[PDB]
């Protein structure tokens, strides 16, 4: 968007195509969000905090976004694992002689 | 002066206490060798025959 | 377990604040309601550090916020997550701070920080065993940098023993928005010198900077800035929150990193960040990371780290690497930079590794930096500081609240010394 | 049996009868393997 | 009816030994509840374990090994991992903050109120005990809690117990590789508290062990667990002789009349052979001339020196598997034949030798591959004292301008002492600089 | 068993006794009818000391209701709970008092007391073992301070060895309605030491503090000072109507918070206390509750206890927990706050606990505390009361029944004795 309505090739017309859609710049008539009410908690002066409208979030998400991977998983948890020491026993020496269903 | 002797008694009674523990705890660690071996003594034929 | 509180005050602190709650709350998997939903167990094994659990199962940070006029703390409380925050922590003037520093550090800061001073008490007396205090604050500002380090004059007074962590958001000439800029900026630097532990500098056109040079949109906001820093703030302390292989504290970074008591103001960065459209076009290695990491336009200051060298550095990785590939590279960076770093001190870098990145991230490096390249952006404060108060401008405003011009003299001469005995090192040579 | 050891754990060894009820009464679908998650959080609600 | 106490401070010390006793348990085969898999045992190993494990009179074995660090995540990481249900829940010791490495924190602020419950822990560990052969400890040099609380118990071991050997694997600074900045301040106070203190020492560097990691077993991004596998692959071959049977068995108090010369000169460097990939192995020959040779090989050693600098003093070296003393004595005349590794001249013979049939244990899901024939050598040699003089060159050029000694100072640490640990560093190299002298 | 009966005059004794029964009616599960509702045995078990038998199965408070205007009585009556009270219990005159002490205590008083000190006979010796007497009122009306004083000194003169407690209201000088308010308060006071065996001081100016400060309702009512009053009123009698870990009676209260016979005025407070919207941020534990306790502003009377030291000092816990806790809080505010407690007197305060908690809480705790601050309220009294007198302001109406001036001079020399005896037993060491 250089002067432009992101349409047309001025310098930054691809990577902003991806925009998200960020409601707040078509729709700051809105204001509205008038939902904070009259707490008596947070808080009185007895009056109560007067309440002033905001506006819209904006969006946000300015770290790179996440690359659809789950994670959380420790080295030390990873690295032992009572896989390996229930693999190595009650089992080796199969070798398929005769044909027969194994876990 | 007294407690010059007192410490003297006092060391020597101790270290003879000690020294009856001693023994006491020596002997007691042969005999567990010997009880063990005869309980043991089952294998080695076995195990051996194998 | 070792816990740490929070402490926000001014407009940008309880921004930043906001937007750090928000991601931790993010991290941890806790929801605007305050009910947990996350995935894993490891989120529940050190959340009371920076949470207090209540009745219901609820989890509340615990952080206090702190203004002289109450439409931060409305805004805050409208946005998101502003429901987590329990309403005992609020405290709050009527007439506001209007970028004065003796407004808001002698006569309206002293008459409204009993009410905080006792919050803040009861706080970290409530906890089982402390280990810290960390602030967001400005200093181009009144309420922020007046009644905060008064504030933190307080706090320090009472626990000598805790560590102290600031991140100020250090105004610079390029972006200017307040005349009074010098005064209040050099005035909170004298004050925080000998209480502040740790110092994080923080700027705001370098933020910008980065924005259109590597995440490259056209249109920033406060937002992403926030967000930039809470990322940085978050990552300082995974370690305390999460396993790893070599574990270190906030004491152990103040040990790693300072060399002399007064020697304390740093510079720091994150990485990796990438623009939205090459986001899946870059590998993920150790090397890469470091590579983004010790590149100077990467950093979240003014300074050009290149026309100093560094005194000590830290890094703190996180997710699954090899200590073999970390410590080579961090080898590899020293040697073929031995003009950047000061020669009399050996192996002026240290590593930390932890095992959980952060969410949908694998690897991640938080930097932290002790150079002599601060020193221009106190330098550019002081001659704009001596140029605007020769001529005594704006000072009767200052002068009709008890305060005098010797205590701004004091303060000019304390931070041309600090920059006198800092750049003093760079030439030292052993 | 685990659930029998996990009482153990805090000390309420208890017999054979009393240990079947308090598993049939959490074991609502009767197959036999009770979920301590739902365990958990009826002891966290019963507590709150 | 030989026991020994292993003790594991530090993070280090406790990822250490982890894997340790991973592979002490599977040796014995143990399963990770403690309860011995039965399987026709029949008193297989009969009385191996007791040297390393005690019954608990039904079923289960508990190790013999004390747990301390004043951070507690390691600790409950171990909690929490995979060997919950084998140590002793309250041998696990855990602290309330860590000294942050910081040596004085560790040694004069926060250390006393951790050192009475570890003392009160290892005298009731002794007590069980009744053929105690001495202590085995583990601990980093570059670290704060580690260095301190080493140093602390070491102190009060060595008047609570006295002459009860004490053999200690220390993992002093590489000279390049290293993670903290402050490090040569910690691991200078440590030796010169342990010099004293301590009955043997052994190097574990750690660039050492990544060379040898990335030249044997071709792995290019090696992580701290293939490092705690080599090293208790060491040691499980170094103590295999007290509780297997061997045709030349040698106890842990047959190194001090064999590796001491003098009562200073008392820090020691490892080698082991062979190191071999799974798929690099099948084809090859592994002789026992061969293996000796590559343990005698310098860029194969433990640590980062070069023997080529220094007089050799006292070699032990421990065999295991099917080895022939013939061929053994073979070897070692083709070894003292052959120049390069040039002996003192006031030692005509050097060489300590061991046997023992027990072939080496493998580990599912490690790197080693299933071996036959195995060495682990023990060298004193002058050329140690290079890492010294490194270290002394560090301290001076960091401490000409007093850099972090406030840190120090104000912990209740005395100023002076620093002092000292110089002196008493300078005297140890002059001494490893003196026996070189030929006569 | 160990029953106690209630009495009450003036229409805030009225008030008070009004939602008193109604929480105690709530806690027992009584309906407005006076049908048992409950839903555990132990609300069943113990409803004597209250309540006794009446036709129908049915239970009518043991309250007398006694007062000299009967628009009080009408409005009792048709209030909630209002059919409990029996007919028979209710007495009143149909002329006033006059907010005059001495034509509430001489002339019509006199007059009329032989009623209701026949109807409070009747209901003593209708009991099995009555316990003691309990009394509600202010000493700023006339009615009640002349009255019910004159029965209570009746009382104490007809049974000696009974236990005797005192609600007492006082006016504090800053919310003032009545003018010739210290005259009849220093009678009430003078001739009320002579008699009771405990005072619980109550000021409408705490009252008010703590609805506007904790609560933090924007229109507070004297509804919600009664609901404050009750809830304190109830606490302190828990435990002789529940089972718990350690009984506590009113008698043993007494000893353990009387050092001397004429030292027998206390300061009360309840615990906790929150708003609507705190209620899901706080964690209901001993720690909060005892931070609670002892904190000054929470407390039911004008007198900060900072300005003096406590004497003796009383937790009254309700709910299901550990002993230790409540046993190492008590020994940690103790040794914390040694400044604040009278030295020659070490470990002077008293733990019960009842393992009841009220309805709709988990946890609560009543304080009641004898301490040297409350000299206080009776200085600055006296110092009303004598610049009132110095000018015979207001007398006539008091001489014109008889009384002289020996009265007021005998009763404020009887009061600033005990000020000065309060002062002796503080500024005193060993
Ligand atoms: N080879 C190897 N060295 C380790 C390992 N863990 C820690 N170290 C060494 O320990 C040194 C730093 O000390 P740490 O172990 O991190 O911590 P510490 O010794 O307990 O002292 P504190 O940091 O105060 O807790 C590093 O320089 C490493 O060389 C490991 O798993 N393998
Ligand atoms: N990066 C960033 N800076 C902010 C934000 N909000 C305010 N600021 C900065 O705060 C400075 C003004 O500080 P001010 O509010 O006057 O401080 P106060 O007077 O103490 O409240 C400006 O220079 C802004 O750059 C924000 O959301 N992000
Ligand atoms: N707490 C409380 N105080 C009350 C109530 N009603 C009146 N008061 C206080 O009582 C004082 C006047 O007492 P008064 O009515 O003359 O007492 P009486 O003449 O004996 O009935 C005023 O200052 C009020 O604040 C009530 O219901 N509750
Ligand atoms: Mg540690």
């Amino acid at each position: 968007c250089d002067k432009y309505t992101t349409a047309l090739m001025m310098g930054n017309w691809y990577e902003e195509r991806l925009a998200p859609n960020q409601p707040f710049r078509e729709n700051l008539q809105t204001k509205s969000v008038r939902e904070e009410e009259a707490a008596i908690s947070f808080a009185s002066d007895l009056i109560p905090l007067s309440r002033v409208n905001r506006n819209l979030p904006w969006d946000t998400k300015g770290v790179i976004a996440d690359d659809g991977f789950k994670e959380f998983r420790s080295v030390n948890r990873t690295s032992y694992d009572p896989i390996n020491l229930n693999n190595y026993y009650n089992l080796g020496d199969c070798r398929q002689l005769y044909k027969h269903y194994t876990a | 002066m007294i407690n010059i002797q007192r410490s003297i008694k006092l060391n020597e009674k101790y270290q003879q206490a000690e020294q009856y523990s001693k023994k006491l705890e020596g002997i007691s660690r042969i005999t567990n060798w010997h009880e063990t071996k005869v309980k043991y003594d089952n294998a080695n034929q076995n195990k051996y025959a194998r | 377990m070792r816990e740490i509180v929070h402490i926000q005050g001014g407009q940008c602190g309880n921004q930043i604040g906001a937007k750090f709650w928000e991601v931790i709350s993010d991290e941890h998997g806790i929801d605007p309601t305050g009910t947990y939903h996350g995935d894993s167990d490891l989120q529940l094994e050190r959340i009371n550090v920076y949470y207090n659990e209540a009745t219901g199962g609820r989890y509340v940070p615990r952080a206090i916020l702190m203004d002289l006029e109450p439409g931060t703390m409305d805004s805050v409380r409208a946005g998101p997550f502003g429901q987590l925050f329990r309403p005992d922590n609020f405290v709050f003037g009527q007439t506001g701070a209007g970028n004065n520093w003796a407004k808001g550090h002698y006569t309206e800061g002293a008459e409204l920080i009993d009410s905080v001073l006792d919050v803040v008490r009861k706080e970290a007396e409530g906890c089982d065993c402390l280990q810290g205090f960390q602030i967001t604050h400005s200093l181009g500002g009144g309420t922020g940098s007046g009644m905060g380090t008064l504030l933190i004059s307080k706090v320090r007074e009472e626990y000598p023993d805790r560590i102290m962590e600031t991140f100020s958001v250090v105004p610079s000439p390029k972006v200017s928005d307040t005349v009074v800029e010098p005064y209040n900026a050099t005035l909170s630097v004298h004050q925080l010198v000998e209480n502040a532990d740790e110092c994080m500098v923080i700027d705001n056109e370098a933020l910008y900077d980065i924005c259109f040079r590597t995440l490259k949109l056209t249109t920033p906001t406060y937002g992403d800035l926030n967000h930039l820093v809470s990322a940085a703030m978050s990552g300082v302390t995974c370690c305390l929150r999460f396993p790893g292989q070599l574990n270190s504290d906030l004491r152990k970074l103040a040990v790693n990193l300072i060399p002399f008591p007064r020697l304390h103001f740093f510079m720091i960065g994150f990485a990796p960040l990438t623009s939205r459209g090459s986001q899946q076009y870059r590998a993920l290695t150790v090397p890469e990371l470091t590579q983004q990491m010790f590149d100077a336009k990467n950093m979240m200051c003014a300074a050009d780290p290149r026309h100093g060298r560094y005194l000590t550095a830290s890094a703190l990785f996180r997710g699954r690497m090899s200590t073999k590939e970390v410590d080579e590279q961090m080898l590899n960076v020293q040697n073929k930079n031995s003009s950047y770093f000061v020669e009399w001190i050996p192996n002026n870098i240290k590593s930390s590794i932890c095992d959980i990145p952060p969410k949908g991230l694998k690897m991640a490096v938080t930097f932290v930096g002790n150079s002599t390249a601060i020193q221009e952006m106190f330098k550019r404060v002081a001659e704009q500081f001596t140029a605007m108060f020769r001529r005594k401008a704006f000072l009767h405003w200052y002068t009709g609240e008890g305060m005098d011009e010797m205590e701004f003299t004091e303060a000019e001469s304390n931070m041309n010394d600090l920059v006198s005995e800092y750049q003093q090192y760079q030439d030292a040579t052993a | 049996s685990q659930f029998k050891a996990a009482l153990e754990k805090f000390g309420c060894v208890f017999d054979d009868k009393e240990i079947h009820a308090l598993f049939s009464k959490f074991d609502v679908n009767r197959s036999g393997k009770i979920c301590y998650d739902e365990f958990c959080g009826n002891f966290a609600r019963l507590g709150s | 009816m030989r026991e020994v106490i292993s003790i594991h401070v530090g993070q280090g010390g406790i990822q250490v030994g982890n894997a340790c006793w991973e592979l002490f348990c599977l040796e014995h085969g143990i399963q990770p509840d403690g309860q011995m898999p039965s399987d026709k045992t029949i008193g297989g190993g009969d009385d191996a374990f007791n040297t390393f494990f005690s019954e608990t009179g039904a079923g289960k074995h508990v190790p013999r090994a004390v747990f301390l660090d004043l951070e507690p995540t390691v600790i409950d990481e171990v909690r929490t991992g995979t060997y919950r249900q084998l140590f002793h829940p309250e041998q696990l010791i855990s602290g309330k903050e860590d000294a942050a490495n910081n040596f004085a924190r560790g040694h004069y602020t926060i250390g006393k109120e951790i050192v009475d419950l570890c003392l009160d822990r290892i005298r009731k560990l002794a007590d069980n005990c009744t053929g105690l052969q001495g202590f085995l400890v583990f601990n980093s040099v570059g670290g704060g809690t580690g260095s301190g609380l080493g140093s602390l118990l070491l102190e009060r071991l060595s008047v609570d117990y006295g002459k009860k050997s004490k053999l200690g694997f220390t993992i002093y600074p590489s000279p390049q590789v290293s993670t903290a900045v402050v490090e040569p301040y910690n691991s200078i106070l440590s030796t010169h508290s342990l010099l004293e203190h301590t009955d043997v020492a052994v190097m574990l560097d750690n660039e050492a062990i990544y060379d040898i990691c990335r030249r044997n077993l071709d792995i290019e991004r090696p992580t701290y667990t293939n490092l705690n596998r080599l090293i208790a692959q060491v040691i499980s071959s170094l103590t295999a002789s007290l509780r297997f049977d061997g045709a030349l068995n040698v106890d842990i108090t047959e190194f001090q009349t064999n590796l001491v010369p003098y009562p200073r000169i008392h820090f020691m460097l490892s080698s082991y052979a062979p190191i071999i990939s799974a798929e690099k192995a099948y084809h090859e020959q592994l002789s026992v001339a061969e293996i000796t040779n590559s343990a005698f090989e310098p860029a194969n050693m433990m640590a980062k020196c070069d023997p080529r600098h220094g007089k050799y003093m006292a070699c032990s070296m421990m065999y295991r598997g099917d080895v022939v003393p013939k061929d053994v004595n073979a070897s070692i005349a083709t070894i003292k034949t052959k120049r390069t590794i040039q002996f003192v001249d006031w030692c005509p013979t050097g060489f300590k030798v061991g046997i023992n049939y027990q072939p080496p244990t493998v580990v599912p899901g490690g790197d080693l591959a299933k071996v036959m024939r195995a060495v682990c050598m023990i060298s004193n040699s002058t050329a140690i004292a290079e890492v010294f003089s490194r270290l002394d060159h560090k301290f001076d050029l960091m401490y000409a301008k007093r850099a972090f000694v406030h840190w120090y100072v104000g912990e209740g640490m005395e100023e002076g002492e620093f002092s000292e640990a110089r002196e008493d560093l300078a005297a140890l190299e002059k001494d490893y600089e003196e026996v070189g002298i030929e006569t």
